[PDB]
């Protein structure tokens, strides 16, 4: 399902 | 355990230390360090041996070692838990017989069938195939016809039916051993069979017999 | 005062203990249900219409000699009887 | 003091072994949810008889299922029973089919008579494949008999390789109305059966069926 | 046997398993292994089954039941060949077909080499089946030939994938994991908690006075 | 054709010694014939075989028709350095291994040790070679490739086989560090200390180790 789009965006988000 | 000395283990373990329980309990767990060779492992083991330790001591240590370790071979690893178990004279004998293999059976067997355990022996014959040497053990201990008539028609084999007629003729069951013949073909002994018949009149089984021994042994 | 707190969270984790196992329980119930439920289904659809020249027809589907049956042992009489099924064979219509 | 991500490493480092059925008590009191991964860490070296005893006493094999399924490669009389005990409660006909296909460390004979009275058609069906594993010719056959009519019993009379089995058959179809499968019974028990008496029996002595393609093959 | 090897071959081609179960089990004298490589080189599957079942050539089987659809005779093969290859076919196969039960049971013997678990991780990306990955890197405790690089990507993914547990394991297995692996790691999720400790660990004081001095708020 | 005649009337005395004196035949079609026409006492394939090594279908033949004393009688008096392939060819069947371990207790003759290992090795059955090592061990075989064995099992037997390397000399700290180079470098450090190997050490240790055993050691 190509969930790399999500495990990249939460992390960053939650960093930031 | 580095450095082997029967006279250490001698004067170690004299009952005056209180805290013998304590050097065992780190012992079994140190034991298990060396795992480089059996000569320092069977020095110990004598040294024990030697010392006379109660039960629950040396069969732990073989359980702990021979298990889930690289020490699993079988020099002289055969006598020395079971009979150990034998003389704990606990249910620890079949765990063993259980998980253990490449042991001496026979000589374990009449171990057993000498002392007041009969169970392990049935069940060690029954594991290598042994089928006369069970029922035989068992009609001579207990002779209880129930389990030899089931452990018979379990298996197929003419000595087991001979041996099955034998102990119907101990009992005096005439009526048995002609049905415990007729599996088997066996022509021998037909002159005890003849001299029980006259005991009581029973000319209608014994025909059955004669007939299929006449077909084996021409007299 | 410890030995109280102590004694007080051993009482509290024996109730959720007893609670979590009572849930365990009602779950292993319902999964036996519904393999009950399924079971009970499955009886159902065994049910069926079948019987007491269609009938040589019928009889070879009860008992149709496929070549499949060669799975078996290689007894003389299996070929025997695998070589007539084939010979009937155009005998369905 | 307890901290189950510490224990579950700890336990498994012990000397003696009553410290695992310790842990097993203190996993049914408290925290059930890691039983099976505590049974799955201390299985090399904990006692499976004694447990699966310990497991009926308390009335908790459904939660040790997967644990026991796990064992079973170890063909545990005690673990094998309690396996189909709890797929005869389950309801289950497939575990047991592949249980007994693999293990065989089980009273066949117990479960079978248990599993004739359950009412279901698989149960019973696997009784009589038990049964039949046993070498209990001609009663197997006469006890699926009362359901297997639709070419059923046939297989295992044919695959009984026994004599005056087939036979019986052969006269149930012809007394009763039945002799649509007559010949069916004579292909599959071709090797079994006599084409003279299975003709006579077939033609003269009851209703005249025609039986052919059996003897143009035996031609 | 070249007389029966081209005749085998002939079968497959138009699929007369009829006969050729008869032709295998009789004194054929054939070259085996020869017909099972165009079986699949010629897209001829249903016929190298019977050609390896009664030769007992577990290895080459499995090549076979991935492409029929059975997964529980893939691992009775491979539990009998245990070849890497074989395992890591039948494990391949159970993760296109969206299998889990049997999937672990393969990889178990497929994490305990280093080079394998790598391709293990790959596979399991790109399919983003993390959660059957994770549980079957949870049962690498209970083996008998664990190193350090399982107990490393155990810890990267529980960094990178569940971080609620990566705390008691990386606690529990500090010292058996690599040091660069999981501080690289660690460095690329930003997780600042954890890297002053695990520099603590590794005596890498410098590199803990930067962080504790570039973030010190926890 | 004089050992086609030579199968007429039993002659095999007089059909091993033409195998091995004439190489001027092909040996495919005289295989072929000596499995077709069974001599029931037939050894002389079991020379011809080795000798023009095609015994990895002669393993698989024996251990379907019968294996009686074929095997041992070859591996006692014609040719004892084929043991491993034998033991190979055995365990590709899965056979038992209690028979291979009462098959390697028998005495040998010209044999090879690390054609074995490679072996067991390849089939990850390594726990078949310890009653055979506990024997040389005992006998007093002060040989490197009785010793390396024996430690790289101590290495997969999941202890902490330290005394081991610091007492024993007669390994090859080589490949015990190349072997656990990418398992636990822990004791790869150790071993390459035995050994005196300073280049593997810092190969293995600047590479993804600890520096402080560097520091302590140089």
């Amino acid at each position: 399902p190509e969930s790399i789009r999500k495990w990249r965006e939460e992390q960053r988000k939650r960093l930031q | 355990v580095r450095r082997k000395d029967p006279e250490l283990w001698g004067s170690v373990l004299l009952e005056s230390n209180p805290y013998r329980r304590p050097l065992i309990d780190q012992v079994v767990q140190t034991a298990l360090s060396e795992t480089q060779d059996p000569e320092e492992v069977s020095v110990t083991v004598k040294a024990f041996m030697t010392a006379d330790l109660p039960n629950e001591l040396i069969e732990l240590l073989e359980k702990i070692v021979l298990d889930n370790s690289v020490f699993s071979e079988h020099r002289n690893l055969q006598n020395l838990l079971i009979l150990t178990a034998i003389k704990a004279d606990r249910t620890r004998v079949m765990e063993y017989i259980n998980r253990l293999d490449n042991y001496d059976a026979p000589d374990i067997a009449n171990i057993a069938i000498s002392n007041e355990l009969f169970e392990e022996a049935f069940a060690i014959f029954r594991k290598f195939d042994v089928n006369t040497s069970a029922v035989q053990v068992l009609i001579e201990h207990i002779g209880n016809l129930d389990r030899a008539y089931e452990f018979a028609e379990r298996c197929n084999e003419p000595a087991v039916w001979s041996q099955l007629a034998k102990a119907q003729l101990q009992k005096g069951m005439v009526k048995e051993a002609i049905d415990s013949y007729i599996k088997a073909d066996d022509p021998s002994s037909y002159m005890e069979v003849v001299q029980a018949a006259n005991t009581s009149g029973n000319w209608e089984e014994l025909v059955k017999y004669l007939q299929m021994a006449r077909k084996k042994a021409r007299e | 005062e410890l030995d109280a707190a102590s004694k007080v969270m051993e009482q509290e984790w024996r109730e959720k203990a007893k609670k979590d196992l009572e849930e365990w329980n009602q779950r292993q119930s319902e999964q036996v249900e519904k393999n009950k439920i399924n079971n009970r289904i499955a009886d159902k659809a065994f049910y069926q219409q079948p019987d007491a020249g269609t009938e040589w027809e019928k009889v070879a589907q009860l008992c149709d000699f496929n070549p499949k049956s060669s799975k078996q042992c290689k007894d003389v009489s299996r070929l025997r009887s695998v070589l007539m099924s084939l010979k009937q064979t155009p005998l369905s219509r | 003091a307890w901290k189950e991500g510490q224990f579950k490493d700890i336990i498994t480092k012990v000397a003696n072994v009553e410290l695992y059925y310790r842990a097993i008590q203190f996993y049914l009191e408290f925290k059930p949810l890691l039983l099976n991964d505590l049974l799955m860490v201390l299985s090399p070296r904990l006692d499976h008889t004694r447990a699966v005893n310990y497991f009926s006493k308390v009335k908790q094999l459904p939660l040790v299922k997967p644990y026991l399924r796990s064992v079973q490669n170890h063909n545990n009389k005690s673990v094998n029973e309690s396996l189909n005990n709890l797929f005869i409660t389950e309801e289950d006909y497939q575990a047991l089919r592949t249980s007994i296909d693999a293990y065989d460390n089980f009273d066949n004979i117990s479960l079978a008579q248990r599993l004739e009275k359950h009412e279901l058609i698989e149960f019973r069906r696997i009784a009589a494949y038990l049964f039949k594993g046993n070498n209990r010719w001609k009663q197997s056959v006469e006890l699926c008999k009362k359901d297997s009519l639709y070419k059923d019993a046939m297989q295992y009379a044919s695959e009984s390789k026994d004599t005056e089995l087939a036979e019986e058959l052969l006269q149930w179809f012809l007394q009763e109305e039945k002799r649509e499968c007559f010949g069916a019974c004579l292909f599959t028990c071709y090797d079994l059966l006599r084409p003279d008496v299975v003709l006579e029996t077939a033609w003269r002595h009851n209703i005249m069926d025609f039986a052919m393609p059996y003897f143009i093959q035996v031609m | 046997s070249y007389v029966e090897t081209e005749l085998i071959f002939a079968l497959a081609k138009t699929n007369r398993l009829a006969e050729l179960e008869e032709f295998i089990n009789g004194p054929n004298n054939a070259h085996i292994q020869q017909v099972g490589d165009r079986c699949y080189d010629e897209k001829m599957y249903d016929a190298a089954k019977l050609l390896y079942n009664n030769v007992s050539n577990f290895g080459r089987l499995a090549s076979t039941l991935v492409h029929l659809g059975e997964y529980q005779a893939a691992v009775d093969g491979a539990r009998k060949a245990n070849s890497t290859r074989t395992w890591k076919e039948v494990c391949f196969a159970c993760v296109d077909g969206k299998e889990f039960r049997l999937a672990q049971m393969c990889g178990l013997h497929i994490v305990v080499h280093a080079d394998e678990l790598e391709e293990l991780i790959n596979y399991y990306q790109d399919r983003g089946y993390f959660e059957e990955l994770i549980t079957m890197l949870e049962a690498a405790l209970g083996l008998e030939r664990a190193h350090m690089g399982m107990f490393t990507e155990l810890a990267i993914l529980y960094s990178k994938f569940k971080p609620q547990k990566m705390r008691e394991h990386l606690e529990l297995f500090w010292s058996r994991v690599n040091i660069p692996k999981v501080l690289r790691a660690a460095e690329q999720a930003h997780l600042w908690a954890e890297l002053v400790f695990l520099y603590d660990k590794y005596e890498e004081y410098d590199n803990a006075i930067i962080t504790m001095m570039n973030h010190p708020t926890d | 054709k004089y050992i086609q005649a030579a199968c007429k009337t039993g002659q095999i005395k007089e059909v091993e010694r033409i195998c091995r004196e004439s190489n001027c035949y092909d040996p495919e079609r005289v295989k072929n014939f000596l499995k077709e026409a069974k001599l029931t006492d037939q050894l002389p394939l079991i020379i011809v075989c080795d000798r023009f090594d095609f015994v990895h279908d002669l393993v698989l033949y024996l251990y379907r028709n019968n294996l009686q004393k074929y095997i041992e009688i070859y591996v006692q008096k014609v040719n004892p350095s084929r043991l491993p392939v034998v033991i190979g060819g055995l365990l590709d069947v899965d056979c038992s291994e209690d028979v291979i371990k009462n098959l390697i207790l028998v005495v040998r003759g010209q044999f090879s040790t690390d054609e074995l290992v490679a072996e067991v090795e390849k089939r990850n059955r390594l726990k078949l070679l310890l009653p055979w090592l506990e024997a040389r061990i005992h006998e007093g075989c002060e040989e490197p490739a009785t010793h390396n064995a024996l430690a790289k099992i101590y290495i997969d037997s999941n202890n902490n086989p330290e005394r081991f390397l610091r007492e024993n000399p007669y390994y090859d700290s080589r490949v015990v560090g190349k072997y656990c180079e990418k398992r636990d470098p822990h004791l790869a450090c150790v071993a390459y200390e035995r050994g005196q190997c300073d280049l593997e050490l810092i190969n293995v240790c600047n590479e993804n180790s600890l520096f402080k055993s560097l520091s302590r050691y140089l």
